Formats: C-alpha cells, structure tokens, sequence
RNA sequence: CGACUCUUAGCGGUGGAUCACUCGGCUCGUGCGUCGAUGAAGAACGCAGCUAGCUGCGAGAAUUAAUGUGAAUUGCAGGACACAUUGAUCAUCGACACUUCGAACGCACUUGCGGCCCCGGGUUCCUCCCGGGGCUACGCCUGUCUGAGCGUCGCU
RNA sequence: GGUGGAGCCGCCGCAGGUGCAGAUCUUGGUGGUAGUAGCAAAUAUUCAAACGAGAACUUUGAAGGCCGAAGUGGAGAAGGG
RNA sequence: UACCCACCCGACCCGUCUUGAAACACGGACCAAGGAGUCUAACACGUGCGCGAGUCGGGGGCUCGCACGAAAGCCGCCGUG
RNA sequence: UAAGGCUAAAUACCGGCACGAGACCGAUAGUCAACAAGUACCGUAAGGGAAAGUUGAAAAGAACUUUGAAGAGAGAGUUCA
RNA sequence: CGCGACCUCAGAUCAGACGUGGCGACCCGCUGAAUUUAAGCAUAUUAGUCAGCGGAGGAGAAGAAACUAACCAGGAUUCCCUCAGUAACGGCGAGUGAACAGGGAAGAGCCCAGCGCCGAAUCCCCGCCCCGCGGCGGGGCGCGGGACAUGUGGCGUACGGAA
C-alpha cells in the first residue's frame, strides 16, 4: 500500500505546461493534428459572447 | 559491504517499520473533514469572530527568535486592571485569557493593553434580550452588520 | 375464513381460549389425516390451523399485556418484562434529571457571567 | 507391536462433548474442557492462532440477540410505541 | 454401546435422520446448483462425531 | 519485591535475562492495594487510597470506594463523575492517584516519554513512518 | 452522468441487485409500456404489469399484432407468461413461452381501487413537473 | 402413540383420558431411534381399543 | 497391400489449458460507533404439505400483530379468498413471543436429585400422591429485621 | 481455410505481479512399463432342481467335508452405531 | 520456405557446479497451467526538465455533493525550514 | 507549587454496522472460501483443513418407432447452433 | 442480675439496587523472549515487540506546570509539519538515539481537601395527595424512617479569597 502512488511537480514547471498547451491551443496545423475536426470554424482562438454563460 | 565512496548510512529499519507504517490517503478527505468544521462552527456562533477570540501580541523566547511576535495563549491578568475588563467578563467577551503569565515591562504591557482598547472600540456588544439595558450597542451599531471576522482577529503583523 | 387480528382484538379473553382451544383439537386431527394418507385439501390447511393459533395466541397476550402494563403505570415498583429494555449501557446512563442538574456554585457563574453575542471590526 | 497391534486396544474414551463449546473435548478425567475449557468461567480463546479465533466469534453463529440490536438501533432504539393506525 | 446416555441417542437421532437422499423434486427448483446430497455418512468409513 | 515466576532458576535465554530473586515489580504496592480492593467489589468504583500501619512482611492500605448508584452520588453533580461508564475500574487502567505515578508522567525535563497520552503512545508516535501521500 | 453519491454505478453492485431483489421491488421492473391510445388517455408512460392486463408482443421471435391477456408473472424468472403465446412441446403438451414487460406493450389495463390511484398520482406527478419547468 | 419427548407417563394418562373420553389402565414409554417418544396405551377392559380407533381416525 | 513401427497428415476420444464472461475477493475512502443476568456472545435440538443441505425461525418455531406496499405465490400440489378486500406477496418493523445448554443461577451435571411458596385433582391440608404456577447461584452497596461480644460505658 | 460464438485491435503516450525446459520447482492430467506384477495362510468340493434375460458365485434338496465345546458353538462390555 | 520420403557429408544430451563433462558426477518420464531480482527509506554518481544566490514543500490554509475529484487551482503562505 | 480530582476539540481505528470508489485480481489468480466454506475430510485434542463457477435465450431438456435383460444405440424430434 | 446507649461484628430466599462473560482494530496497566543483529560471541539489538496477562469507549489515555526557559521571554492536552535522524549511548560498534524554540489543526477551562465563615444551611429512605410517567422526575403535605457532630449544605481555593 506504501507504494509511492502519486507524484509531484514544481508550480513552475506546471505553469508552464499550462503555458504550451495555451499556445498550441492556437496554430490549426496542431489542434487539427489531434482530429479536432477544425475545417468550417471560424477562427482558431475561438471567442464567444458572454451570453453562453 | 560496503564498495568505494557512499556514506555510511544508519538507517534505522531493524525494528519493524511494516506493521506500523501510516499512509496517508486520509489527507484530502481529512482536509474535508476539516473544512466543515471550521465551516459549520461559523455557521452555528454566527456573528462572532469565525477565527476565534482576540488573543494578545507577544515575543517569541530564544535569542534568535527575538524580533519575531506571535499570537500568544491569551491576555495576561496584570493587562486586564489596566484595561478596565474584568477577567471573568474578557472571556465572555471573546477576549483569550491566559492567567500565567509574568509582565515583566511596560513596553509590551502598554503595546498589549492598546489591543483590549481596540477591540471595545470596534465591538459590537449582542444584547442579552431584543428589548435590553446598557453596555449594548445600539440597533443603528447593529443592523449595519453581520459580519464574521474572517481571518484572524486584528491579524498580528510584524 | 382467516381469523383475522380484525376481529380477535375486541373480544372477552376467555372466548379466545375457546376459540384457541377449537383450533387445537382441530389441528391434532389434522396430524392423524397426515398419517392417514387425508387429502392434499386437508395437508394445506394444517399450515393455515398452525398460523390462525398464533393470530389467536398474539392476540391473547397482546391484550394481556396492554392491560398489565396499565397496572403498574404509574406505580413506582415494577417488574422486569414491562421495564424499558433499551441497551444496558443505555439503562445505566444518567437519569436525565443526573446530567443536566448543575451545583448551585456552577449556576451562579452562569447566571453573572453569560456569553454574548457579537460581531467584530465595525 | 507399537503400531498396528497397538492401533488395536483403543477402546476407552478420554473426550466427550463439551456442554459449552458443542466440540468433542471434555476430558473426562480432568473435567476441564481444553478447546473452552469449562469450569473456566471465561472462554479460552487465545491471541495465540488468529485461525481458531475466527472459527467462533460473534458473526459465526447466529446472533439472535445481537443481530436485532443493530437492527433497533439504525433506525433509533425506541419502544412503547405502534405506527399510526388505519 | 447399549447403555447410552440421551444426549448421545439424541445426536444419532440427528445424524440418523441426515442420511436420507434429497427430494427428486428440488432438482426441478427455479435455480439449482444441487444434485446429490454430499454430506453423506456411511458408518463403517466416516466414523461419525465421536 | 517480585521474583521471576519460572521453574527453579530456569529462566531460559541470555545471561542478562537470567536473574530471579532481586527484581521489582513496575507498579507500587498501594496501587496492588487498591487494584484488589476495586476487584472484590466489582460494582463499586475505586477512588484513592492512605496508608494505615506496616510490619516487616506486609502493608496496610486502607481505600476509598465509592457506589455509583447511590442516588446520593447519582444526584449530587461533583460526585456524578465516576458513575459514567468511562471510569469502569479506574484502579486496573492506572488512573488512581498511586495507580498513574508507576505510569511516570508528569509535564518537563523528565516525563519525556510518556509526552504523547502515556509510555505506551509515545512511541507508537516515535517508531512509525508518516509515509506521506505525496513524498 | 450521475452525481448523488449515495447512488452505486458499478458494473458488478446493481448486476446484484438485479437477481436478488425481493418481489416488493420486482413490480416497478417488471413494467411495461401503455399503447399511444393510453399512454394519450391518462397521461402516464409506463405501468407495473398485472396478472390479467392485455398485451401486445413487440419484440421476440413471435411479435404481431394479437392483443392477448397475461395469464402469470415469474416474478421468480422474473418474466411473464401470456396466453396465445406458446409452444409446442414435443408429446404435443403446449408450454408457454417467457417474455418480458419491457418486450411488450399494455392495450388495456386492468382497473381497480388500487391501480387507479396511481395512474392518477403518475399522471399529477408528470404534469407537476411540467407545470414546475414552467 | 408419539408423544412429546419431555412427557411422563402420568402426563400421557391424564393426556389420553382428557381427550378421547378414555380411561387408561397403564402406560409403557420408549424412545424410537429418532427421538420421538413412543408410548403405548393399555386401556381399561371395560373398553376397547377397536371401536376409540374410528373415533379418532386411525385403522 | 501380408503384421508391428515411425513420421506426417485425414478424422473418433481425454483432458481439461486458452479465450470470453462473473451475484466473489482485494485494496482505498466516508458515515456512524450496535452486548449482559430484564439475563449476552457462543453451542444443542427442533420446526415446511410434500425438505436431506445451506439459510430463516423457536412449541405462536420456514414465524408472531402492524404499516407500507400493493397481486401473487409457485418444483408440484393445495388452497382461502369475494384482488371494491390489513387485501396475496415482499420490506419494513414498532405490536407479542424467547425449546435446551451457556457468565448458565437451587445442587450437580447422571440428565438425578431437591428445598421452599401458590392454583387444579387428591385432599377436602390428610399428607402424601397426581396435576399446575413463583422462587432458591456467588460478590457487593444503601436501607431493614434478628442477633453476638468479660469492647466502651450508663442506669440499677 | 474451419469453428467459434462476443467482443476486439493499430499508432502516440503513460502503468505493470511481464515473456520458462531446469529449480527430487507448485497444481492438474497422461504415458511407457503393461495388458505387465499380481487375485498362494485354514486339507473340500460334487450333483440335481428352483429362481431367474443371464448361474461355477444365490437358494432347496441330496452327497462328500471341515470347526469340532480351551469352537468357526450360544450371550454380553467398551467400542461400534 | 514447410510434410513424407530418398540420398551424400556433418553429428554425444540438455542444464549445472565446474583447471576439465557425452560423463561410469548430479537435476531432468511427458504435457499443460503457476514460477523467482520485487516495493520503500537512505545515500551516491550519471542524466532529463523548471527556476537560479535560490529554490523548493510540506504540513497547513483558501476554493466540493467529486461524475471526472479523493483530482486541479490558488496562499504577505513562500518561509516558520 | 506537588502528597486530592474532572474535561470537549482536533487525535487512533486490519474488530461491527452502513456505504462510496479503483492504473486491482480476475476462479491453480483473487481471502481458506464466486458454489453445502471455515463446508467435506483428518487428528483423541490443541488444532489441521480441501476440491469444486459457465447448456441454451427457452427445458424448447429426445415425445414416438425400433434394436437391445438392462446399460447403450439407429431413426425421429427439438434447436441459429 | 437485669434493662439501656454506643463500638465492633454476624445472620437474613429481607426492601431496593448492582457486579461478574463476550467483543476485542483502536484504547489503558504490566510482563515479557528468542529467532534475529553485531559476519562468533555473551555486551548491545530484535525491543518493552509476540505470546501471556490484566483493563476501558465511540474513541481510548492526558490536561490546566512543583512546566518551559535564559528571551527584549513564553504559558493545560493531543496531533501534523518542523527541530531532525540532530544533543548523547554504545566490546562509542550494531545500533541506537530524543528533546528545547517556530508554524499550523484544534483549541475552554476548571473543580476538591484544609483555614474559616455561616441553628447541618445538608443528605439519604418511607406514607398521602397535586402534576409528570417507552431514559422515574418535579410540587406540596405529613413528631413516617435513617446518616451526619469521628461532620452533611453555601461561599471559597490561591489567577487570590474571606471578612
Ligand atoms: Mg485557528
Ligand atoms: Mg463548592
Ligand atoms: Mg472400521
Ligand atoms: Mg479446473
Ligand atoms: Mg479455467
Ligand atoms: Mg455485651
Ligand atoms: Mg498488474
Ligand atoms: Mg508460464
Ligand atoms: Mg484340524
Ligand atoms: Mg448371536
Ligand atoms: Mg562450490
Ligand atoms: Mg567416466
Ligand atoms: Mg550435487
Ligand atoms: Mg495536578
Ligand atoms: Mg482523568
Ligand atoms: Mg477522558
Ligand atoms: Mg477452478
Ligand atoms: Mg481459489
Ligand atoms: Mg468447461
Ligand atoms: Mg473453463
Ligand atoms: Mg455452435
Ligand atoms: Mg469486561
Ligand atoms: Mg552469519
Ligand atoms: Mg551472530
Ligand atoms: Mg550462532
Ligand atoms: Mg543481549
Ligand atoms: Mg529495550
Ligand atoms: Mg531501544
Ligand atoms: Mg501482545
Ligand atoms: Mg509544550
């Protein structure tokens, strides 16, 4: 049971990860390359009106 | 046997470490259990400081530890005749009495003391019934909050 | 034909013994057809005789008991079965009076010194 | 003739059932049970073999008192007293 | 033995009575895992309790 | 004192294991006292104890007990403390006034063991990893 | 997705509670639904199914269009045993065949002082909700 | 007769007799290998046996 | 082509791997924290219309009354009932019950021996005898009654 | 290709109780041996009929035999149930 | 390439301990299935990534009935060390 | 400031009841125990202590003819099989 | 050669209570090895651990300092981090091996005896009523008992308290 189960990470680092999945949330070529079936959407940082909410 | 350059290692695990090893996967759901504690504690005494009664500045002992200031256990008594606050009452009031302690100079008496002139000052007094006597702040003083004091009573900062 | 709880509960407790005592002899009979090969007619019923004692016994015992424990209620000295058999723990907790008395020195604190009620910082 | 002629002349009994434990083990000469053993007021059960604990506890019977109990109490422990009427 | 005491004739009155097959009828239950009694003594191999 | 309840000499093992007639029992002999007292009348609950008298052989403790289920005690508060159920023999537990001083506790410089609840739960605290979740 | 917890989700849990439940619960299973001429009439979508209700096959290998009466409930099968539904045994001794409430169709209810009073309570409690969402 | 297993005979003679309006001359007990309590019911000679046999049933 | 044998293949078995399922585990969390002389835990024996086992129950023995629930129950019978009815069944459970051992309690454990109270028959307390009900285990607390003591006195 | 009857795989990652010929390794199964060893302590059987689908083996009769009253005779204990 | 067969040359039975095994050393009838370097702490070097005279991590706090959650986020905490 | 004494709270919980989940095991694994499991059986006794899951979707589980003393077959029948 | 108080001590199937077994993870007293480790070995260690034994509860123990400190001081308990694997112990070797300060969870404080004050201000058990009765309790009224003067109630308890 003592088993070392869970890990650990710096703020820092898992800021920054965060950072490169933002970034590469833009760039088609990448977020497509998921098959994120992006072809007839607008525009790739997609931004709505505060109305969804 | 040991093999050129390490330590020399005392670890201690000749006892018997496996039968009484604590892991810990209560944490997060001690954190919880926690949380409505705090939480529902709030809730019942509702408007009265969440944190708890005011509690005094003091100095930590030994020599390195000097310039720093804590919440100490409580008020000291000396303090209190001084302040005008009767100690029986001061623990009625929310107010931490500690009875053990020797006050020893006037600097942290006076810098103590100034902290009970506080509190009365920005305290508003619940009164016994609706319809009551003296010493209660008024229903203007009174309906303007019900305002728990989140966070540490009058947070000491050094 | 059940002889339901119905129509048992308002009855004089010596026609219940009667009524109990013409079951029984009915189901001793009901043994011997056992044996005696009777009919599946009659080896059903002796189920239905066996239980309709107990909706009549039930019943015998039920109004006694309400009955007895109408005695003694309000009476000081009385007996085990009717006693509250809650946990023994339980019985040997405090009274309800033995708790909540407090010493008259303890009840003039709290009558002096009250806590308030109060909010802070305004 | 330790064995077999002696796996022979067998006749006579040294244990019995217990009135206690329901085992085949009163000793008929010492009259001590040795699996309760019995004049003992309290149980032999022994922290001893963790094996023959879990043979007989409260769960491996039948818990006529006991199980009700848990039963009264999940739902609240009350007495003299019949749900509403029709 | 012939001089037995009652509290050992009414356990051989039990395990008399444990011996007997099983109903052919419980075979047809709605969901049987059963279809032979297996706890059967017989008393010269198994030599009973005692 | 107490002497090692084995077979003649006899007791098996190392040489420092092997002793018999000098040895003392932990507890004080006022706490035994008190310990048989409270286990004659099971239904009664042990308080404390004086000293009567001695000789070269024995010692006199004479001991306060106390029946829970005198209304006098039930009904008086102060009193009602012993009748709760926690306090089932106080004298075999080592609560008693004679009782606690063998468990070697105290606050300071020296009632270190025993600085959790009791000997026992020091070390619990003291010979256990906390193998943290997250390391 | 669920959420109250308090609730199971568990492959193996409610796989339980299937052939083990009592026959107090086995009724709300064993339902079955109300045709469109029904299910119109008195508001309610589906029913507990009763010994002599009148049924339509949906589904099986013998679906059609013949409206028979049930005759009983395995409760214990849990499964139920209707009237023109049925095959031939081989000494030609016919046997019914087992179907479920939920392969099946009410085409008419068999009334009563109890049944009634669900209908209504089903049929208040839909509307209650419709009448809340509004 | 079986008999309940705790039964005396004078038990099962002022049983007998209250029941089938008898009267019993002697009582004579054993245990079947089984546990049921035989016993076996001598009534008087003034009456008989063959006739209190279709009465309660029995032949 | 003679028979046996070996190899390989075509099929028949034997065995029970593999795979695929899974009302069981295992682990980890949360809530509560459930005994008893009013007589526990534990055992024995018995109990179903057909029942050996498990399970459920206790001479009211595959349960008791009640409240929901609300038509089944079922291997086969059999059934009431009136399914316009505590109304089948199930869950709940709160109404009543609790065979024998057991801290097991009159004394012992043979299953025998008693004591003391009551009520049937017997008697007509005449005593058994036969029937029925209640007590009778050890420790100790508060109280009561009866006492003991050349213990300490008092009055004679 | 056949049979089988319910689920499965490819890449990029992450995670293992991870790959058997061996340990007089563990469990279950199966051979050769092999249709092999063997069914040898108390001298003893034979005929006829019955019954039976089926008889050396059951039964009845007849005949030959043994135990041979310190018994293979007739009753019990403990044990057995 | 694989099955049988045919020929010509080659050719000792594996595993293991072992200076040396085909061993007149030991294990090993055959087959299925199971089966042996695992986890944790502590070091140490090597390397990967974050930040850099800092840097962290808890333990604590603030933000959940978790569906995902016993996660993630955030804290003069952030430094009491 | 001892020689007298009480006490919530955080704090512990492989036993109980009642739940929720999983990078889990998946019937020689997983607990001894998926089932009559602490069962069968062994030992006088302390104690020891197993094996054993799967028809199909539905028993629709071969009616009937026929061979066979009977076990078994051949047709036939049922079945998507 | 009486009767009567008390003191000690018996007997009661007396009136009313109660104690005893089990469960046993966690909880508390005690007791208590040897494998093992040290390349042996007895010192040491395993390890105050297992068994043994005793004892409790919904948690257990402890707890309002005969403490900490050496500061310019703090301030019941327990718990987590931390100190810190450190001060020391040891054929100073195998191992062993805590504490003080800080931060944080939580955080509540209180009661006796004595000195004295106060017509025992007390307490227990009966009887009659009034309410209350499925955790037996209030209210009253009774020359109905009894403890208690070798001492029962209130204030009071050291942080002062009494007057
Ligand atoms: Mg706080
Ligand atoms: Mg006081
Ligand atoms: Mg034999
Ligand atoms: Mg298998
Ligand atoms: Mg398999
Ligand atoms: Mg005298
Ligand atoms: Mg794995
Ligand atoms: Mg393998
Ligand atoms: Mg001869
Ligand atoms: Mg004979
Ligand atoms: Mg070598
Ligand atoms: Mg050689
Ligand atoms: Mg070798
Ligand atoms: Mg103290
Ligand atoms: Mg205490
Ligand atoms: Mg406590
Ligand atoms: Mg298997
Ligand atoms: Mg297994
Ligand atoms: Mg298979
Ligand atoms: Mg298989
Ligand atoms: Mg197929
Ligand atoms: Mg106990
Ligand atoms: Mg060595
Ligand atoms: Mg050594
Ligand atoms: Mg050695
Ligand atoms: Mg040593
Ligand atoms: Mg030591
Ligand atoms: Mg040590
Ligand atoms: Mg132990
Ligand atoms: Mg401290």
């Amino acid at each position: 049971t003592w088993r070392r189960w869970h890990r650990r990470v710096n703020t820092t680092q898992k800021r920054y990860a965060i950072c490169s999945a933002l970034a590469a949330s833009a760039l088609p070529a990448l977020v497509m390359s998921k098959g994120h079936r992006i072809e007839e959407v607008p525009e790739l940082p997609l931004v709505v009106e505060d109305k969804v909410e | 046997a040991p093999s050129r350059n390490g330590m020399i290692l005392k670890p201690h695990f000749h006892k018997d470490w496996q039968r009484r090893v604590a892991t810990w996967f209560n944490q997060p759901a001690r954190k919880i259990r926690r949380r409505k504690a705090r939480q529902a504690k709030a809730r019942r005494i509702a408007p009265r400081p969440a944190s708890g009664p005011l509690r005094p500045v003091v100095r930590c002992p030994t020599v390195r530890y000097h310039t720093k200031v804590r919440a100490g256990r409580g008020f000291s008594l000396e303090e209190l005749r001084v302040a005008g606050i009767h100690k029986k009452v001061a623990r009625t009031i929310g107010i931490s009495v500690d009875p053990r302690r020797r006050n020893k100079c006037t600097e942290s008496l006076q810098a103590n003391v100034q902290r009970l002139k506080e509190y009365r000052s920005k305290l508003i007094l619940f009164p016994r019934k609706p319809s009551a006597p003296k010493k209660g702040d008024s229903s203007a003083e009174e309906l303007k909050l019900a305002t728990q004091l989140t966070g540490p009573v009058m947070p000491i900062r050094n | 034909a059940k002889i339901k709880a119905r129509d048992l509960r308002g009855k004089k407790k010596e026609e219940l013994l009667k009524q109990l005592e013409d079951l029984k002899v009915e189901l001793s009979q009901l043994r011997v057809a056992k044996v005696t090969g009777g009919a599946a007619s009659k080896l059903s019923k002796i189920r239905v005789v066996r239980k309709s004692i107990a909706r009549v016994l039930t019943v015998i015992n039920q109004t006694q008991k309400e009955n007895l424990r109408k005695f003694y209620k309000g009476k000081k000295y009385k007996p085990l079965d009717l006693r509250p058999k809650k946990t023994r723990a339980m019985r040997r907790r405090l009274n309800k009076h033995e708790e909540n008395l407090k010493t008259k020195k303890q009840q003039r604190k709290e009558r002096l010194y009250p806590l308030r009620k109060f909010a802070v910082k305004a | 003739t330790k064995g077999t002629s002696s796996f022979g002349k067998r006749r006579n009994k040294t244990h019995t059932l217990c009135r206690r434990c329901g085992s085949k083990a009163y000793h008929l000469q010492k009259s001590t049970c040795g699996k309760c053993g019995y004049p003992a007021k309290r149980k032999r059960k022994y922290n001893w073999s963790a094996k023959a604990k879990r043979r007989n506890t409260t769960g491996t019977g039948r818990m006529r008192h006991l199980k009700i109990v848990y039963r009264r109490f999940r739902h609240g422990f009350r007495e003299g007293i019949t749900p509403k009427p029709k | 033995s012939s001089h037995k005491t009652f509290r050992i004739k009414r356990f051989l009155a039990k395990k008399q009575k444990q011996n007997r097959p099983i109903p052919q009828w419980i075979r047809m239950k709605t969901g049987n895992k059963i279809r032979y009694n297996s706890k059967r003594r017989h008393w010269r191999r198994t030599k009973l309790g005692l | 004192g107490r002497k090692r309840p084995v077979p003649k000499g006899a007791t098996y093992g190392k040489p420092v294991h092997h002793g018999v007639n000098q040895l003392k029992f932990a507890r004080s002999l006022q706490s035994v006292a008190e310990e048989r007292a409270g286990r004659h009348c099971g239904a009664l609950r042990v308080l404390n104890s004086y000293w009567v008298g001695e000789d070269s052989t024995y010692k006199f403790f004479e001991v306060i007990l106390i029946d829970p289920f005198h209304k006098a005690i039930r009904r008086n508060p102060d009193t009602q403390w012993i009748t709760k159920p926690v306090h089932k023999h106080r004298e075999m537990r080592g609560l008693t006034s004679a009782g606690r001083k063998s468990r070697g506790l105290g606050k300071g410089h020296k009632f270190h063991h025993t600085i959790g609840g009791s000997r026992r739960a020091a070390w619990r605290r003291r010979n256990t990893l906390q193998l943290h979740r997250y390391r | 997705m669920k959420f109250n917890p308090f609730v199971t989700s568990d492959r193996s849990k409610n796989r339980k509670r299937h052939f083990n439940a009592p026959s107090h619960i086995r009724r709300k299973i064993m339902s079955s639904p109300l045709s469109k001429e029904l299910r119109q009439k008195y508001n309610v979508r589906s029913m507990p199914i009763r010994k002599d209700d009148e049924v339509q096959v949906v589904r099986g290998h013998y679906k059609g269009q013949q409206i028979g009466k049930v005759v009983q409930v395995y409760r214990k099968k849990y499964v139920i045993y209707i009237e023109r539904v049925q095959r031939e045994k081989a000494n030609g001794t016919t046997v019914h065949v087992g179907i479920h409430p939920s392969k099946v169709v009410i085409t008419r209810l068999k009334l009563d002082k109890d049944r009634k009073k669900i209908l209504e309570r089903k049929a208040k409690s839909r509307q209650v909700g419709k009448e809340k969402g509004k | 007769f079986i008999v309940d297993v705790k039964a005396n005979k004078h038990q099962i003679k002022q049983a007998v007799k209250k029941l089938y309006d008898i009267d019993v001359a002697k009582v004579n007990t054993l245990i079947r290998p089984d546990g049921e309590k035989k016993a076996y019911v001598r009534l008087a000679p003034d009456y008989d046996a063959l006739d209190v046999a279709n009465k309660i049933g029995i032949i």
